[PDB]
């Protein structure tokens, strides 16, 4: 009943990778499961499937350099070459058919897992608060996320405590090949100082900033 | 091969109004009518719409239906709502032996139209920490707006041509409405020696402005 | 034959 992604990282052009999806809740002896591929503002593109007994097919442009793989509770997908056009958030997904019909569809995905074929080191974002130019009531803060690879991070409030009037925009990839995006809250002048946590996983770093008006 | 042309690639619907959607494959589908719908709302992972061209799968609300057979397929959304503002796409299955065994069409943008609503905007001066690294950016947001924007950056009267990044965030669920941050970049050099920055942000005729002076800020 | 996934 759920799948889960992992594996996403910075890929260096003309290495391997392998992704893993984990799957809780039906074996995979039942349950034939596909791979699916999002480049940053394009389409799904079908990549290729491994049957209930194992059998695989692949789509032709992916023949020969994708591989799948499974045991009963994880699917593989490995890139034997990559480059950057492999760039993508990749998905798994169950294949829903039976011994009885085959219902064509995909209908059961995980979040996904980010792959970022590039150049470039890991780089932890650089994390700066955003303030008004200076008592105002209502008044908006915030934290600017800048110059990091690969995504993702993620960006909460309060330690995830602080949700109402959280504008996080998505993230934009700078013509350096680094990403930047900010964040911004809504509070009041009755209102404690708010802190932005940001995390960066590929760094393995957490920044706090703490902001006021 | 085997693929799928989806049309159109981007439509704008005011809530309560009809969207078709159209896949035409370019061969017959396994079983006739093995056509799928995703919905896909942005950073999200896709959901089962229908499935077998006209079956509604689990958590679809009715408003949702497809039809077709063969090469020719539709999705409708009938009444749109602002939820509904994601992008669609197929996904055909055809035999294995013949083609790839599966293909998605292009996609298609649904932008939903609400009540419009003006922007109130917001700028940001850069914190003291940025200059010394050589570069300085400034943030400017605009505020629950519906439709479109336009996104103009003034430094001493003059109209930025470079330097401008804009991100929106997807449509709100419940009123349509949208959120821009517009973001300027400087070097330290250029940031040090000018003093007014200002944003400009446009809704069809009527601008909204902010500014702020370096020396102030 | 079918399902069509389960043969090469």
């Amino acid at each position: 009943q759920s799948l889960e992604e992992s594996g996403g990282r910075l890929v260096t052009p003309g290495t391997p990778l392998t992704l893993t999806c984990t799957v809780s809740g039906f074996s995979l002896n039942n349950n034939a499961m596909t791979w699916v591929r999002q480049a940053p503002g394009k389409g799904l593109e079908w990549i290729g499937l491994i049957s209930r007994s194992g059998i695989t097919h692949y789509a032709n442009w992916a023949k020969g350099r994708f591989t799948i793989s499974k045991t009963s509770t994880t699917v593989d997908l490995k890139i034997t070459t990559s480059t950057t056009e492999d760039t993508a958030t990749y998905f798994c997904a169950r294949v829903d058919y039976d011994d009885y019909r085959d219902w064509g569809s995909f209908n059961v995905w995980g979040p996904g897992t980010l792959v970022t074929v590039s150049l470039g080191q890991p780089k932890a974002p650089s994390v700066f608060p955003l303030a008004p130019c200076c008592p105002s009531s209502t008044v908006t803060l915030g934290c600017l996320v800048k110059g990091y690879l690969p995504e993702p991070v993620t960006v909460t409030w309060n330690s995830g405590t602080l949700t109402n009037g959280v504008r996080t925009f998505p993230s934009v990839r700078q013509s350096s090949g680094l990403y930047s995006l900010s964040s911004v809250v809504s509070v009041t002048s009755s209102s404690q100082p708010v802190t932005c946590n940001v995390a960066h996983p590929a760094t393995n770093t957490k920044v706090d900033k703490t902001v006021a008006p | 091969a085997a693929v799928l042309t989806q049309t159109p690639s981007s439509v704008s619907s005011a809530v309560g109004g009809t969207v078709t959607i159209n896949c035409q494959a370019s061969q017959s589908l396994y079983n006739n009518k093995n056509l799928a719908w995703y919905q896909q709302k942005p950073g999200q992972r896709p959901k089962l719409l229908i499935y077998s061209a006209s079956t509604l799968a689990s958590g679809v609300p009715s408003r949702f239906s497809g039809s077709g057979s063969g090469t020719q397929f539709t999705l409708t959304i009938n009444g749109v709502q602002c939820d509904d503002a994601a992008t669609y796409y197929c996904q055909g299955e055809f035999s294995c032996s013949s083609a790839d065994c599966n293909a998605f069409g292009g996609g298609t943008e649904v932008v939903v139209k609400g009540d419009p609503v003006a922007p109130t905007v917001l700028i940001f001066p850069p914190a003291a920490d940025q200059v010394a690294t050589g570069t300085v950016t400034i943030v400017c947001v605009a505020n629950k707006y519906f439709p479109d924007v336009t996104v103009t950056w003034e430094v001493d009267g003059t109209t930025q041509t470079t330097g401008i990044e804009n991100s929106k965030t997807p449509q709100n669920s419940a009123d349509c409405t949208y959120n821009l941050s517009s973001t300027l970049t400087l070097t330290s050099t250029q940031y040090n020696s000018h003093k007014e920055y200002t944003c400009k942000v446009t809704q069809g005729t009527t601008s909204v402005v902010q500014s702020f002076n370096r020396g102030d800020c | 034959h079918f399902p069509q996934f389960s043969y090469s």
